[PDB]
């Protein structure tokens, strides 16, 4: 008898249970109505995805920002990233690219109707061996054997985000502090001249397109100095892909330290 | 040594006591060493706690203690995040600085709160003179009055203050007010002769810092400085422990209650986040930000800042508090222990009973001229009035023609000034009525006379006949005259006419009336020409055989308001006892004319006497009123004191020392009542400092009395009492509606953070945003619930019970937590869900992604969509989140703060928009919403994000279920009043 007696007790808990379950009631048809009235293939609102970010593989990452570093004499340093890029386009193999299919066009897959199995849009078709040389395929060190590593650059999908079909979008690497009595950074592209193609837009979603792989565009680094702490910034060139956010340093760009021993 | 016998003890060992002589006094020497050995005739002001400690005394408590605790797990976490290179976390400082901020202006708002603007040591020092006359082996010389030294020689020159305690050897017409004693400036004759057994009545001591009105005396000095009985009067008003006050206590007792909450939130989450995994520092993290969205910052600040709405509301009516916490403490207020002369009364001698034509007539005592007159249509009256005109000695202050009758300065005795008081307001002009009537003899009130006598001439110069006039004590009249005025006519005096003259005598001056005789005799010009020489001195005047006129009674009478004002006090449930230093027959006729003793009660005395029985056969607890003088308390022990106050509900004091007010005082607070003491002298003062509420007059208030007390009346109105008794009980309660309404919100901003701990939900609010809702958005509205008007009739309600009722109890407390906050919680939680839903992160998602989410090294998380996100757009999206669970508090909170405005009527009853700065503080409140929503710069600034309306529009049917259910509630209430749902729902 603490305050009040015991069925006082009883009559004040039961009201409050009583009053919890109706509030809980009330959330929990709230929640459902919310879910009814949502869309299941288009989000309602995109005010924090007006452009895509973009990542790069492989990220290792220091506590400041994304940091690579390697010793071309040692093998111990260079088994990581070697895997890390292995396992990134063992979901780009062909045998995980069944779902998808040959695209050729060269301009925006739009789709209006679901004509894919599933009751599902068609996804188009991104293997590995389109990054030739960068593929592993043929060289299994990705180019870090030699000095010569092999970045794998890929923008964030959204839905319906077209970036422009004036031209395909297009990967552009340089050195973030030019030298002035320094070479500029040299790099090949794979695909050829690093673009994505217009098919692979627009991206539909997970539901309309559950085998949709992001295409990639490798950059082979070409001319890197030894011994040196390079930052390498890679941009999208698109015209709806905009790289100009102070807040933001991943939004249609990326940036990387790069430091190869020797 | 400090009580004093020096009054019962003879001259010559008074002498050999004090080492000294009565006609040479000291030797300087001697004096010199005296005055080392006990130090200075003065006052020693004793020192108090300096304003920097009060100050720092105020930065510490249950929430500030937690907000210092905050701040520094802040500037530790900061610290340590700062080692490792982690520089993005500068929201840490900045929340310790602004808890630093907050504690500091709270301690800030706490000192305003209890800062008190008298200084009570100043106003005794001014009573102290300057100047003494001694007389130190002979030549005597004057000197300050500090190098007096107990023994010693003074002269007691008219129109000086006594410097010391001092015994009377020898005074040659000497006559002093003892009013810093008694409260009564009634002229005190002091002669070499020990008229009393206690030194407080004897008439051969003077008393340190009294006026001396006229005379010449001298006298041996018995105490100095403080030893004097104004030097314990002084020490005992600067020395009362500073007890809180009822607001203190409650404000403590629901901090204690809201720290205890906190630290038990805090711990048992601080032990789940450490058991479900997490580190040291996440955890102690955790535990600022639930003791941050738990704890009310501006609690302490609201709650000062309608107690100054209060104080500014109660000086427009002319009453004014000395510290903030007084506007409460009028209210539960359980009794008034008051003063009579001054408080109760207007301190003014005023005629108010006559006895001619064989009828006791009552004149109006108002000080306004507001009350019933008396009959004037009576040639006995006229000859009455005009003996009482012309046997007056008093003179008038010219320039006082606009100034009112009443509040005149005149030159005279209390008496005389009553008497021509009363003849400026009944007859026309008294100054030139006495001058159509030249008076060609006057025998003065000098002495051996005992009666005051004038010969006068007609007006009209056709008359050549004299009239003469007397006036004096009623039985000295009564002896001299041979003849009574009746309805005009002079019927010789016989047995029947000398009884009914000693039955109104003895009627009249049984209600404590000063009574004296009028009577006129006219005269011939055959006896004596108009041009006679009317020698004093030559007895000429034969003073015989006159015819009576009436009697004429004086009483110092109770100010308009106070019988009024009285009985709404008793009618409100307080007791009122009355404490006086006057005489016991004074005292019980006021307290009877006042309210005080209500009609029909009787005393022990008044029962003994109508039963023909010695008082100690009758039962005491039949009697309603008693009366007590000095001594019998004195002789009475705390028991039979509380004994008595039990028993008898209708109290008056008379005759007491300071000390025994302060005794009365001490003994109805131990009692747990909360006491008030209006007083308005400097025997009032101790009584006054150690009261809860202690009340003086504006006015007829002494210095020391407006220093000790904290509420000052500035109009003498005392009808303010009854005011200020309403506004408090009207504080209290709307201090628990403000108070409900701060506490309400705290729930919907701590379980977000609880939620976030334990199912690792993307951050639903955040500690800057929780700041902003606690000092910036809500501060206004609550504030604004302290212009409320009444529910019921408070007047007609008794005093609440100071330990049963609380400010914040555990029904309010319960309710506004839970019920409410739950509500809130809700509201927020699903705008949450929805604002995540039409971004592309669907609930189930949401559950569990805290930990991906918040991973710098993850930047293209997936959606519910297949959407890949950066840590950047994340946080932006998080921002969004904050904002959204912002707009459902406002949202809610708007509809809490239309909920309480009352706690039993409905708001339809109350009226909605009445309150015009209720509703400023709405619209203040959106408006502040929406500029911090849709400011520029606010997403990085603050991390506040431009919404959506849909965002807007979701929390307002969960406003409307909180407005729907608080009105079912209260029809509830209201319908059943005595059932389970008024004992459980209502608080
Ligand atoms: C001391 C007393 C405490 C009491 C607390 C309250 C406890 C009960 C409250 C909630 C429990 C869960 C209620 C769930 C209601 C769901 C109703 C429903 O049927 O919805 C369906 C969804 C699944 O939809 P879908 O994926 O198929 O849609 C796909 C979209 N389409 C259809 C377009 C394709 O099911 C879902 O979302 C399930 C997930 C719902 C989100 C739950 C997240 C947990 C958060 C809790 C915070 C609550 C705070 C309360 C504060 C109280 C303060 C005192
Ligand atoms: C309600 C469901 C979800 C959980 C049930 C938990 C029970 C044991 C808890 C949750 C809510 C709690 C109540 C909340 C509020 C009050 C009012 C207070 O003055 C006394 C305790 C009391 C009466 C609590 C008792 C214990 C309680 C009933
Ligand atoms: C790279 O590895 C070699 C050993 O294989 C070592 O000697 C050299 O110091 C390394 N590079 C640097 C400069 O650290
Ligand atoms: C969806 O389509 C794929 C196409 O390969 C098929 O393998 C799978 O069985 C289908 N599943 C359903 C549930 O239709
Ligand atoms: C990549 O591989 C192709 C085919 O072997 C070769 O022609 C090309 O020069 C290689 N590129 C570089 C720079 O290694
Ligand atoms: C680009 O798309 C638009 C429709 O959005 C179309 O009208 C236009 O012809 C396209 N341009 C090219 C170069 O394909
Ligand atoms: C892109 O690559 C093609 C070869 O496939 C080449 O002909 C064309 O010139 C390249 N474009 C640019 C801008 O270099
Ligand atoms: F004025 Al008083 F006791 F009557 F101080
Ligand atoms: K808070
Ligand atoms: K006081
Ligand atoms: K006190
Ligand atoms: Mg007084």
């Amino acid at each position: 008898m603490l305050g009040r007696t015991l069925s006082r007790w009883v009559w004040i808990s039961l009201y409050y249970v009583a009053f919890y379950v109706v509030m809980s009631g009330i959330f929990a048809l709230c929640i459902y109505v919310l879910m009814r009235t949502i869309d299941p293939y288009t989000p309602d609102y995109q005010d924090q995805l007006k452009s895509p970010g973009v990542t790069l593989r492989p990220d290792v990452y220091g506590e400041k920002g994304l940091d690579i570093s390697y010793n071309v004499s040692d093998s111990t340093t260079w088994a990581g990233l070697a895997h890390t890029l292995h396992r990134f386009l063992a979901g780009y193999s062909p045998a995980a690219q069944e779902g998808s299919i040959n695209c050729t066009s060269e301009k925006y897959f739009f789709q209006e109707s679901f004509l894919a199995p599933n009751h599902t849009k068609f996804s188009c078709k991104f293997t590995a061996d389109m990054l030739q040389n960068c593929s592993g395929r043929p060289d299994p060190t990705f180019g870090f054997a030699e000095g010569k590593p092999c970045f794998i650059i890929k923008m964030n999908r959204i839905v319906k985000f077209l970036p422009g079909n004036s031209t395909a979008p297009r990967v552009d690497c340089a050195f973030l502090d030019q030298p002035r009595d320094g070479p500029p950074l040299q790099v090949e592209y794979f695909p050829a001249n690093g673009t994505y193609s217009l098919h692979y837009f627009p991206y539909y979603g997970k539901k309309a397109q559950p085998h949709y792989s992001n295409p990639l565009v490798a950059a082979k680094l070409l001319n890197v100095p030894r011994n040196r702490d390079v930052v390498i910034v890679c941009k999208i060139l698109a015209e709806h892909v905009s790289f100009d956010n102070p807040h933001d340093p991943y939004e249609g760009k990326v940036e990387f330290k790069l430091k190869i021993q020797k | 040594e400090m009580e004093i016998n020096d009054h019962q003890l003879s001259v010559a060992e008074l002498e050999q006591k004090y080492q000294t002589s009565a006609t040479k006094g000291l030797s300087a020497s001697l004096a010199a060493e005296l005055l080392l050995r006990d130090g200075p005739n003065a006052l020693r002001p004793p020192r108090g706690t300096p304003e920097y400690v009060k100050f720092a005394r105020q930065l510490a408590g249950g929430l500030q203690c937690l907000m210092w605790v905050a701040a520094a797990i802040c500037l530790i976490a900061f610290a340590i995040q700062a080692s490792e290179g982690d520089l993005t976390t500068d929201d840490n400082l900045y929340l310790a600085l602004a808890l630093i901020a907050v504690v500091v202006v709270t301690g800030c708002f706490g000192y305003y709160q209890e800062f008190k603007s008298t200084n009570i040591i100043a106003s005794f020092k001014n009573l102290v003179p300057q100047q003494a006359t001694v007389i130190r082996d002979g030549d005597k010389f004057q000197i300050n009055a500090d190098q007096l030294v107990v023994g010693d020689l003074v002269e007691m020159k008219g129109g000086d203050r006594v410097p010391a305690d001092i015994r009377i050897l020898q005074a040659q017409g000497c006559k002093v007010d003892n009013s810093s004693l008694t409260g009564e400036s009634e002229p005190q004759t002091r002669s070499p002769e020990c008229t009393h057994e206690s030194p407080l009545e004897t008439r051969n001591i003077a008393f340190f810092s009294t006026m001396c009105l006229e005379g010449t005396a001298q006298g041996l000095v018995v105490n100095t400085g403080d030893r004097t009985i104004i030097g314990r009067i002084a020490s005992l008003a600067s020395g009362v422990e500073n007890e809180k006050t009822p607001i203190a206590i409650e404000i403590e007792h629901f901090v204690d209650i809201i720290a205890g909450l906190a630290i038990l939130f805090g711990a048992t989450f601080f032990i789940v986040a450490m058991c479900i995994g997490y580190t040291f520092l996440r955890a102690m993290v955790f535990f600022m930000a639930i003791v941050v969205a738990y704890v009310p910052e501006g609690l302490l600040a609201t709650v000062t800042v309608c107690l100054s709405l209060t104080a500014k509301r109660l000086a427009s009516k002319n009453c004014v508090v000395k510290n903030l916490e007084a506007v409460e403490t009028l209210g539960s207020t359980s009794v008034i222990c008051s003063d009579k002369t001054g408080t109760l009364t207007q301190n003014r001698m005023t005629v108010s009973h006559l006895w001619f034509d064989n009828h006791i007539h009552s004149a109006d005592t108002t000080e306004d001229q507001s009350g019933q007159t008396f009959d004037q249509s009576s040639e006995t009256w006229r000859a009455l009035c005009r003996v009482l005109t012309l046997c007056n000695r008093a003179a008038f202050k010219s320039g006082q023609d606009a100034v009112p009758v009443p509040k005149r300065i005149v030159i005279g005795d209390a008496s005389e000034t009553a008497l021509l008081k009363f003849s400026e307001l009944t007859l026309g002009n008294a100054m030139g009525y006495r001058e159509r009537f030249p008076k060609v003899c006057e025998i003065p009130f000098n002495s051996t006379n005992k009666f005051q006598l004038s010969i006068h001439t007609l007006e009209d110069p056709r008359d050549p006949r004299h009239v003469l006039v007397m006036k004096g004590a009623p039985e000295r009249v009564l002896e001299r005259c041979s003849s009574i005025l009746i309805k005009g006519q002079e019927l010789p005096l016989d047995e029947q006419w000398r009884e009914a003259f000693q039955t109104a005598y003895l009627s009249l001056g049984g209600l404590g009336e000063r009574v004296l005789g009028f009577c006129q005799l006219y005269l011939s010009e055959k006896d004596y020409p108009p041009g006679y020489a009317f020698d004093v001195e030559a007895m000429n005047f034969p003073t015989s055989g006159l015819c009576f006129a009436g009697l004429v009674s004086m009483i110092d009478p109770p100010r308009a308001t106070v019988p009024d004002a009285v009985l709404k006090c008793r009618t409100a449930g307080i007791r009122v006892i009355m404490v006086t230093g006057d005489h016991p027959i004074t005292a019980k006729a006021i307290a009877a004319s006042v309210g005080i003793i209500s009609e029909g009660s009787e005393t022990v005395e008044d029962i003994a006497a109508r039963l023909r029985v010695p008082v100690d056969q009758v039962n005491r607890k039949d009697a309603r009123a008693c009366v007590i003088n000095g001594m019998q308390l004195k002789d009475m022990d705390p028991s039979e004191l509380v004994e008595a106050l039990r028993t008898h509900p209708e109290m008056v004091f008379a005759r007491t020392s300071p000390q025994q007010k302060l005794v009365i005082v001490e003994s109805c607070q131990r009692l747990g009542a909360i006491v008030a003491v209006t007083g308005d002298g400097v025997n009032d003062s101790p009584a006054l400092k150690k009261a809860d509420i202690g009340v003086a007059m504006g006015i007829a208030g002494s210095d020391a009395a407006k220093n000790a007390a904290d509420m000052i009346l500035l109009d003498d109105n005392f009808a303010s009492i009854v005011t200020g008794v309403e506004q408090g009980r009207l504080i209290f309660d709307n201090l628990k509606k403000s108070i409900a309404y701060t506490l309400t919100k705290n729930i919907p901003e701590l379980t977000p953070w609880l939620i976030y701990i334990t199912v690792s939900v993307p951050l639903p609010l955040g500690c800057i945003t929780i700041l902003f809702i606690e000092l910036c958005t809500d501060i206004f509205p609550s504030v604004s619930l302290a212009y409320e008007k009444a529910e019921s009739d408070i007047m007609h309600l008794r005093p609440r019970n100071p330990k049963r009722d609380r400010l914040v109890n555990e029904p309010l407390a319960a309710y506004s937590y839970f019920q409410i906050g739950a509500i809130q919680s809700f509201a927020g939680f699903t705008d949450y869900f929805t604002a995540m839903a039409q971004e592309g992160w669907f609930p189930l998602l949401c559950v569990g992604l805290r930990p991906q989410w918040e991973n710098h090294h993850l930047q293209d998380l997936q959606d519910s969509y297949g959407q890949e996100w950066t840590f950047g757009q994340r946080l932006y999206q998080q921002y969004t989140c904050y904002t959204v669970f912002f707009i459902s508090i406002q949202m809610c909170q708007i509809a809490d703060v239309l909920i309480r405005k009352t706690r039993r009527l409905s708001a339809f009853q109350q009226g909605f928009f009445r309150n015009r700065i209720l509703v400023i503080a709405i619209v203040f409140q959106v408006c502040i919403g929406c500029f911090l929503c849709y400011c520029p710069g606010m997403p990085n600034i603050f991390n506040f994000m431009p919404i959506r309306f849909q965002w807007w529009l979701v929390p307002m049917p969960f406003s409307l279920l909180i407005f729907v259910y608080d009105e079912i509630r209260k029809l509830g209430v209201r319908c059943c009043p005595g059932s389970w749902w008024d004992q459980e729902l209502y608080y």
